[PDB]
Parts: structure tokens; sequence; C-alpha cells
């Protein structure tokens, strides 16, 4: 079996010297841009608002009036009246700004999110803002939390927690798992983070071959591949917690695609595993690319132990070898396309990352290349 | 001849941010931008209909949080002599990496690729080819960043010379930085 090894990677050094040097510009120099039932009453309240309130306040009369509005959702309301409604009264929500103090803030949106039950956009919108909320309360104390805004922020990552599960759309459910457990680990707060992250790798195994894109019916393949591929490269910033194996969630989130129910005409499954290719390969190195402000990402929390990085080697191996035997049945398929369409995108990642120098990933490089070209 | 290209993305209105920054609109008028390449995450149509009076050519990928699903998650557009690739960057894994994007430089067989899920900003030449993540006009937060500055790139196209102006809002004041490239 043929091995894999990591090409080193410095991403200081390499920014550094291919980064192009641009001069500023002082004044004079040159830049283009230079010089109950009566649903309509609440409607035009809302419209009279939102057009004509530009300024954030700091509410009971127009709390009313959405409540009003959004209690004649029922079976008979359209999708387009829905939509319209969720419009007016997210454009209501925007409004309602309470400044420096954080904690009223979320109890309004907590107060919404038990007023706005029905209408899913409505809690989308309460999701987002509370974890713009978050983000907010940790850039205005500059990332040292107090002990005081550190319950506020866990109090806000649990509203997310417990809001998100509650829409109906499998997608938006998993993005804003990832966007919220993303949004927990810039706050320090890792065990919920780790349960975001695995509430979306438990919910991968639900999304169905068909999903509704503006009433018509399209295939969620390409749009899953999209989510595991930002899944992947959000778990490189993620801490392992020491009670568990190495690359939990990575490995996790592996063993969920490897038994996900994939179209037999399809060959998407190889590609992401292609790309859990460009994940290890750079988990593996000395520094990560990125970092969150104050989470041990496993660079440092491992320290590149040789444990460690054998590991994800092993795991390298294992993928490689799935996907090889993909290729090989490819081959007994007789549907040659694919397989250069795979071997093309597999010598690819190997040209990316992975270390050219050692002569058994060479050797498979050259036969990749070859086999590639010996069906066009 | 000149050919301006405003390069835009990650505005996030108003899952992250109410609207661009206040100078932002005074600078960007109507009838001096020619074509509009935007990384997505718009969220909403309104910031599609902004664009819209923008410019005649609008060119947007979809986001990992783009309301309208019908947008490409991937775009090639030729203006000039200039083949230009459009994609979000929350495919590339890991995110912003260099041998990442030049797998999509190679695939599309292009000239600049603009992607921008990391909202720093960032501009470089690698193997002869350029890359520009414009950031974050609103200045949308992100986990993987402290201080995010809101930022936009305009490319001014002629001929093989492209002269990329970065508009960063520092503070209250709006620094504009000076790119050159040259196609070989």
């Amino acid at each position: 079996v043929f091995p894999w090894h990591s090409r080193n990677r410095n991403y200081k050094a390499e920014f550094a010297s291919c980064r192009l040097e641009a001069v500023p510009l002082e004044f004079g120099d040159y830049h283009p841009l230079k010089p109950s039932v009566r649903v309509e009453v609440c409607k035009c309240i809302m419209d009279a608002f939102i057009k004509h309130q530009q300024e954030p306040t700091k509410l009971n009369a127009l709390l009313h009036v959405c409540k009003t509005m959004h209690d004649s959702v029922n079976a008979l309301t359209l999708e387009d009246e829905k939509r319209m409604l969720s419009y007016l009264i997210n454009g209501f929500i925007k409004m309602v700004s309470f400044g420096r103090d954080f904690e009223q803030q979320l109890s309004f949106y907590v107060e919404s999110r038990s007023m706005f039950c029905n209408l899913e956009p409505v809690l989308v919108q309460l999701i987002h803002s509370v974890n713009r909320l978050a983000m907010e309360t940790r850039k205005v104390m500059k990332g040292n939390h107090s002990r005081k805004t550190a319950a506020f922020v866990r109090a806000c990552v649990a509203y997310c927690f417990i809001t998100i599960p509650s829409l109906a759309g499998i997608f938006t459910r998993l993005n804003l798992y990832l966007h919220s457990g993303q949004v927990a680990l810039a706050n320090q707060c890792l065990s919920q983070a780790d349960a975001f992250f695995k509430a979306a790798i438990s919910l991968v195994p639900e999304v169905p071959k068909m999903i509704n894109i503006d009433g018509k019916m399209r295939p969620s393949e390409s749009f899953l591949l999209e989510f595991l591929c930002n899944f992947f490269s959000t778990l490189l910033i993620v801490p392992d917690h020491p009670e568990h194996g190495v690359l939990f969630l990575v490995r996790e989130l592996l063993n969920v695609i490897q038994d996900y129910t994939w179209e037999d005409n399809s060959d998407e499954k190889i590609r992401i595993y292609t790309c859990v290719l460009h994940l290890l390969s750079a988990m593996s190195q000395e520094t990560y690319l990125y970092h969150i402000d104050k989470v041990d990402s496993n660079d440092s929390l491992y320290g590149g132990d040789s444990k460690f990085l054998a590991e994800n080697n092993k795991l390298c191996e294992t993928v490689m070898a799935q996907i090889l035997e993909h290729l090989k049945t490819l081959a007994k398929d007789e549907a040659l396309k694919r397989q250069s369409s795979l071997g093309l995108s597999f010598f690819n990642s190997i040209l990316a990352h992975g270390d050219l120098r050692n002569n058994k990933l060479n050797q498979l490089s050259v036969n990749l290349w070859h086999l590639a070209q010996r069906h066009g | 001849g000149h050919r301006l290209v405003l390069v835009l993305g990650d505005l996030h209105i108003p899952h992250r941010c109410n609207s661009l920054p206040a100078k932002f609109k005074k600078l960007l008028v109507p009838g001096k931008i020619q074509h509009i390449l935007c990384t997505g995450n718009l969220c909403t149509k309104e910031s599609y209909d902004y664009l819209k009076t923008l410019a005649g050519d609008v060119h947007i990928v979809r986001g990992d949080f783009d309301e309208n699903l019908n947008y490409p998650e991937q775009k090639v557009v030729t203006v000039g002599q200039f083949k230009i690739g459009l994609i979000h960057g929350h495919q590339v894994i890991p995110w912003g990496d260099m041998a990442s994007l030049a797998l999509l430089q190679r695939q599309f067989d292009v000239d600049i690729l603009i992607s921008g899920h990391t909202h720093k900003f960032e501009a470089f030449e690698h193997e002869n080819k350029f890359y520009i993540n414009p950031g974050s006009a609103t200045g949308a937060y992100n986990a993987l960043e402290t201080n995010i500055i809101p930022s936009f790139v305009l490319m001014d196209i002629q001929a093989s010379t492209v002269v990329t102006y970065v508009y960063q809002l520092i503070g209250d004041d709006v620094k504009v930085e000076r790119i050159e490239y040259k196609k070989p």
C-alpha cells in the first residue's frame, strides 16, 4: 500500500515571499473613486416603521402588531405570505438595539423566540443575531473575558444550541450548527462547541437526494459536498478533548460519510475523500494556517507529537486506500471517463499537499498521471 | 481602455451587519463601475439590488449563507484580456491555502482567482497568477479574526496591466492602496 507524507509548509514565509507589496496613497494621489384577520393594518404599520425609522431604538406596540400578524400563520398560509411576514418581522427585530446592555438584548431575543415560533426565517435571524451579540461582547471586552460576561456568552451559545434544532431546513440546520460552533469556539466554550459539531455530524446522515430550492426539487449532492468541505476546513482549529481518540470529530465525520447513502452513479464521495487529504495534510504541519484567538488547536495542544502525527499519517493512508479501491473498481466498471476525472483530481491533490520527495508517494503520483493519460 | 471591476464580498446583511460602512456608500457612486464580482454572502436580495444600481454586469457566487441557492458555486468571467475566477472560498480546505487555490486556478484555466471566506484582505502572486481576497465590505465577524477591517477591491484593467485599489476603513478614515499586476 502506498503511504502518505505531508509536505512541510511554512505559511508565514510563503505568504511573506509571495505577498505583493502595495504602496499606500497620500492625499493627492489618484484613486478611481475620488469625487386578527386584519393583517393589513399590521403590514401598513410595519412597512412605515421599516421604511422611516433608520436608527435603532431602545417596541411593545410593534411587538403586539407582530404577534397579531404572526398568529395568522396556519396550515392554509402560503409560502409567499410566510416569506413576506418573516421579512417584516425581521425588519422589526433589526432596529431593536439596547447598545451596551447586552443582557436585555438577549432577553429581547429569547422573548422573540418565544413569540415568533412558527415562522422559521425569524428564528434563523434570531440565531444569527444572538451569534452577533456574543461576538460583539467578545469584541467589546477584547477577548479577555470577565467572569460576568463568560456566563452571558455561554447563555448566547446555549440559546443557539436549543433554537437551531427547531428549524426545518436541513442545510440551514447544518450550516448553523457549524457557524454557532465556531462562534462558541471563539469564546473559550470548548465543551459546547464540541456538542455543536457532534450535532452537525449526527444530522449529516439525514440529508436526502432532492431538496427544495425556490420551489424546485434539485439534487443535494453538490450542496452536501460544499457543507462537508466547510466542516473539514472548520475542524482544523477545533481542539481535541483528551477523553477521546485523536482527530475524533474528523474520524466521526469520515465514518458518517463512509456509511452515508451515496448515489450509485455518483463519485462525489471519492472527491470528498480527496478533500479530506487536504485537511489532514494541513493538520499535520508545525503551526496551523489559521487560529482562534485563545483556543489551543491541535498544533499547540499536541505540539506535533510523533504519536499524533503518526495517527494522522495512518488515517491518511486509510483514506488513500479507500480512494485507490474505488479507482480500481472504476477500471473494472470500464467507465473510464470518471476514472480519468478522479485520477486527475487525486494527482492534483498529491501535487498540492503530498511530499513528492518521498519515493513511495511519487511512484503513486506518476502512476496516477499515466493512468489519467491512458484514457484521455 | 480602462475596465473597472468591483471585487466585493461577505456583506452578511443582515445576518452580521446592518449595512455597509457609511463612507463606503458615499464612495461607491453609480455609473463609475462596469463589472461587479461578489465573492458571495450578500445573504439577501437587497444587497444584490444595491449592486445592480452600481454597475451593469453583476456576477455573484454562492456563499455559505446566501439565501438564493441558484447562484453558481464558481464562475469564470473574461474582462479585458483577463479571465477571472470567482468562488466564495468555504469549499477550500483549509480556507485560504495557497496550493488549495492554485488547484482551482489550474482547473478553471484562469488568470485571477477571487476567493474571500477568510475576511482578512490578501493579494499575492504565486506561479505568475494573481489571487485577491477582498475581505468583508461590512466588516462582518468571523471566528478566525479579532479586528476585522472593512475592505473592498477595485481593479482597473487595461490590456495587460491590472492596478488594484484596495479600500480599507481604519478608525473612521478610508485608506487606499495600489497593487500592480502584469500578465507575462
